[PDB]
RNA sequence: UUGACCUCGGAUCAGGUAGGAGGACCCGCUGAACUUAAGCAUAUCAAUAAGCGGAGGAAAAGAAACCAACAGGGAUUGCCCUAGUAACGGCGAGUGAAGCGGCAACAGCUCAAAUUUGAAAGCUGGCUUCGGCCCGCGUUGUAAUUUGGAGAGGAUGCUUU
């Protein structure tokens, strides 16, 4: 708190952190999945459009109609 | 080869050979310093099964600890006190392990295998360089050696219900009032 | 006087006979600090001074703790 | 009067303690060591069968490498190393075993005379682990063993074996069982 | 039951939807890393221990070595192609063996394995 | 001999006096080592490596051959050539 | 009085030393005579101080560059010529040391790597 | 006389490392009293506060000397219910878990006990023309192989870099 009060009255700049995440949220590359991945679609909808299974476990909630990814 | 025989001999500590050798060594250690560097392990089978290697970066340190109570008993083990005293003398080393070597009427003697984390022979070996990570700074002070693991009750089962994941973390988990959003 | 100037904290709290500071404990390596006084801990906390070096660390972290010069520098 | 240093006094008092206590027979057997002549004969044979140093090994390997650039029998050497020699004794491969008498953790070698007696390998206790060390190009050697030799001196090895089993084993046979030391008198 | 200082140990959960968003983004990151692969591993069907739950079944930890050998899947290849292996479990009966073997051949029937290079 | 050494001996001896037995220092009876073991203790097979030339030395020699072919190391010269050269 | 930086970058050591000497002498004389009737002398004094700072910076940079050219293949560098980082960053395991594996692990990873696959719906 | 070994020391010798801070969360050690029981001492407060030691971005725990009595489960951690149940208690005040079940996340491994013995095959330093040369550590054991729901050695024929 005293440190934050000090920086408020200090002429030293506020060091803004960029939002660099450790893990990327979208697949990338020149492979098949990367050129057909919709960044505005979820994992289940993307794997539905691919024709693949996303989760091999037991269903844990209700799904949207035409899920086809949560086996 | 010979280490099997030494293990069987170490299992008979009141036999004539082992009793004679223990008494002569106790006399010498009593007249040495409290915490003194040991050139080689007096029990090579025991040190070898605890992870000691005849390699640059490995050090033995013999230490005597006054035995008896602290009728308030010290909940800290005498072996834990030994590792802590040696760890302060060798503040640049990491305590790997320790083992009983001798006992007298007023002292109990232990040997502590230490490892240098800055030696290149240790930093290049994938079997020991886990100790080079800074999360292993002073393992003897946080109950992370063998005596620390025993005294904290870190065992599986119904007998170790309140201590198997940490006693104070379990107590904080049981004494926390969880209020959700939809009540 | 009872208390003289201390070298570490700069206060007139160093006992003239015991030669021990009542505010920081100057001959001891560790600075005197107690958890029953939060006000005392916040009067000498990290951030109440000049920060000659600790204020330069976040900018060096932001660029990855890099060395060298930009390309084309003179 | 004058004051002696501490470690020298510890050394001399460890002498007197190890020689004037009632020593158990397994430790008291190590005070009976080979004579000068038999140790000289044994070391003549073991000096005939020394291993190669690092320089000779790299030199020989360079010779084979350039011979390949431009046939052998099994090498016969003195066998050393405590666990290796114990494994050789247990499998009845060793022919003669020489055990040093000044191994500081003496537990590493107390069972060795009894083991050699049980499996039937002739053994002898020699003066100096540093002597066995010079033979194998190391600083020290707790025990050395010879298993088999080249043809041209097999007879000599046999005589040496017989020598120790007539010159050391029967002189030790009665005193290998008795406690040593004491201040009676 | 407020005998102790419960004020210092009240845990609220105003970060429940934020943690749900964090969990979904972690699953998305797992999807990004394992792009054609499922984010989950295949797990066997096991029976619930006690007599109260003996009637129902659930997902286990990993397939038995006998189940993998009977399905025709080698032990060392199995963790690298999305199957979980448990060396502690035993079959003990011919009915769990057949069920999990059927599960493994059903998984094999619907798998697109790519060559190494 | 001297009194101090004998005092030390008596101290460490009193540390090793079992007075509850009639004979604290009996003669050793070889109840186990008197019988001889005629066969080895291990019935394990001998590895083929103990009958064939060394494979580690073969790898080392091939590494040396690769080093000579790259000119990285100098080849073999017999010691009399090194003596007459120097 | 005022000197640009690139002109200082072009010159060599003895030259930069003689501008350093003449600037210091001019600053000393102007500080002596500036105690009376300080008019435009103040701006010149400030500019001269900045000029000495620039010259000292250029000589220090050239000297450290030459010292780094000396220690290009030597194993140990002076502590002034080593990267600072942090104390913990200087003590952590190196990239070559941390990425090392055992031979058994390398064999297992060589012959049984993680495979690419897809379960079809 | 000379040279090894072992042990104990010195050096403003070379290369390193520790101390302090911070301490919300974490791992240990140590450890009260008020208060409640309309008095109070067992109990409670509380294995809390204060005090001391030690880390990190998380820590700790962790791949069963486990749970179970099953048609069985299968490292650790955390959420939900279990459950104010079992159990213990001036059986008063009260104290108070765990297995199963649903979920989140999932990942497995390294040594010691073996003889490489047809070849210490291993490693720290110094010198470098940077390619390979010396001293040392080490046989009282450094590499490879193996870690008990395993494994080794031979034989065998496919399949892998
Ligand atoms: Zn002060």
């Amino acid at each position: 708190r005293e440190l934050q009060k000090r920086k408020r009255r200090s002429s030293r700049p506020t060091i803004r952190m960029p939002n660099r995440r450790k893990k990327a949220l979208n697949p990338a590359g020149n492979n098949i999945i990367a050129k057909s991945w919709n960044k505005k679609e979820t994992l289940s909808q993307n794997y539905t459009r691919f024709g693949l299974v996303a989760k091999l476990g037991k269903a844990t909630g209700g799904t949207a109609p035409g899920n086809k990814a949560l086996l | 080869g010979a280490l099997k025989y030494l293990e069987e001999l170490s299992k008979k500590k009141q036999s004539d050979v082992v009793r004679f050798l223990l008494r002569v060594r106790c006399w010498e250690y009593r007249q040495l310093n409290v915490i003194h560097r040991a050139s080689r392990p007096s029990r090579p089978d025991k040190a070898r099964r605890l992870g000691y290697k005849a390699k640059q970066g490995y050090v033995i340190y013999r230490v005597r600890v006054r035995r008896g109570g602290r009728q308030l008993k010290y909940q800290r083990s005498l072996r834990a006190t030994a590792e802590e005293r040696v760890g302060r003398r060798c503040s640049n080393l990491r305590v790997l392990n320790s083992y009983w070597v001798n006992q007298d009427s007023t002292y109990k003697y232990y040997e502590v295998i230490l490892v240098d984390p800055n030696h290149k022979a240790i930093r290049r070996d994938p079997r020991i360089n886990w100790i080079c990570n800074p999360v292993h700074k002073h393992r003897e002070c946080r109950g992370l050696t063998s005596t620390g693991k025993k005294s904290r009750g870190l065992n599986k089962g119904h007998r170790f219900n309140k201590t198997r994941a940490g006693r104070r973390k379990t107590w904080k988990r049981h004494n926390t009032l969880s209020l959700w959003r939809y009540r | 006087k009872t208390h003289g100037l201390c070298r570490r904290c700069g206060r007139r709290s160093l006992h003239n006979q015991k030669k021990v500071c009542a505010s920081c404990g100057y001959p001891a390596a560790k600075t005197r600090k107690y958890n029953w006084s939060e006000k005392a801990k916040r009067r000498k906390v990290t951030g109440t001074g000049r920060m000659r070096y600790l204020s330069t660390v976040p900018r060096r972290f932001k660029n990855g703790f890099r060395t060298g010069v930009p390309k084309g520098a003179r | 009067m004058v004051k002696w240093p501490e470690y020298i006094r510890l050394q001399r008092q460890k002498k007197i303690l190890r020689m004037r206590l009632k020593v158990p027979p397994a430790i008291a057997q190590f005070q009976y060591t080979l004579d000068k002549n038999l140790a000289a004969q044994a070391f003549k044979l073991l000096n005939k069968y020394r291993p190669e140093t690092k320089q000779e090994k790299k030199e020989r390997l360079l010779r084979e490498a350039t011979a390949i650039k431009e046939v052998s029998k099994k090498p016969y050497t003195v066998k050393y190393g405590l666990n290796h020699v114990v494994g050789l004794i247990e499998n009845k491969k060793a022919s003669l075993v020489l055990i040093a008498n000044d191994v500081d953790p003496i537990e590493l070698v107390v069972f060795l005379p009894a083991l050699c007696r049980k499996m039937g390998i002739p053994y002898a206790i020699i003066k100096g682990k540093a002597r066995l060390g010079t033979l194998v190009h190391k600083k020290t050697a707790a025990v050395v063993a010879i298993t088999e030799v080249r043809s041209e001196d097999k007879n000599e090895l046999a005589k040496l074996i017989s020598a120790v089993k007539e010159g050391y084993l029967e002189k030790v046979e009665d005193t290998r069982k008795r406690w040593g030391g004491g201040i009676m008198g | 039951h407020f005998r102790k200082h419960w004020q210092r140990r009240v845990r609220c959960h105003f970060d429940q939807p934020g943690k749900k968003v964090t969990r979904r983004l972690a699953r998305r990151a797992k999807a990004a890393a394992l792009a054609p692969r499922p984010v989950d591993k295949l797990r066997p069907i096991v029976r619930c221990p006690t007599v109260k739950y003996n009637r129902r079944t659930r997902l286990g930890r990993g397939f038995t070595l006998e189940e993998l050998k009977a399905a025709g899947i080698p032990r060392l290849l199995a963790p690298t192609i999305g199957i979980a292996v448990d060396h502690r479990r035993k079959n003990l009966s011919e009915e769990s063996l057949a069920a999990n073997v059927q599960r493994l051949k059903d998984y094999k029937a619907r798998l697109i394995l790519f060559p190494r290079k | 001999l001297s009194r101090d050494e004998l005092e030390l001996i008596r101290k460490v001896q009193q540390g090793l006096i079992p007075d509850d037995v009639e004979d604290p220092y009996p003669d050793t009876v070889e109840w186990f080592t008197s019988v001889e073991e005629k066969m080895p203790l291990s019935a394990a097979p001998e590895p083929k490596r103990r009958f064939i030339p060394s494979k580690n030395e073969a790898k080392q020699i091939m590494k040396l051959v690769r080093a000579i072919r790259e000119g990285r190391i100098l080849p073999y010269k017999p010691p009399e050539e090194r003596e007459r050269e120097e | 009085g005022k000197v640009k930086a690139g002109q200082l970058w072009s010159k060599n050591k003895e030259e930069l030393t003689k501008i350093l000497g003449e600037l210091k002498t001019e600053l000393s004389q102007l500080r002596i005579q500036k105690i009376s009737s300080s008019g435009a002398k103040l701006n010149k004094i400030h500019d001269l101080r900045k000029s000495i700072a620039r010259v000292l910076t250029v000589i220090n940079a050239k000297q450290r560059a030459q010292l780094r050219l000396f220690y290009k293949n030597k194993k140990y560098l002076p502590l002034d010529l080593r990267p600072k980082l942090t104390r913990a960053l200087r003590r952590r395991l190196s990239k070559e040391d941390a990425s090392r594996v055992l031979e058994k692990t390398k064999k297992r990873l060589t012959h049984f790597p993680q495979r690419k696959y897809a379960v079809k719906a």
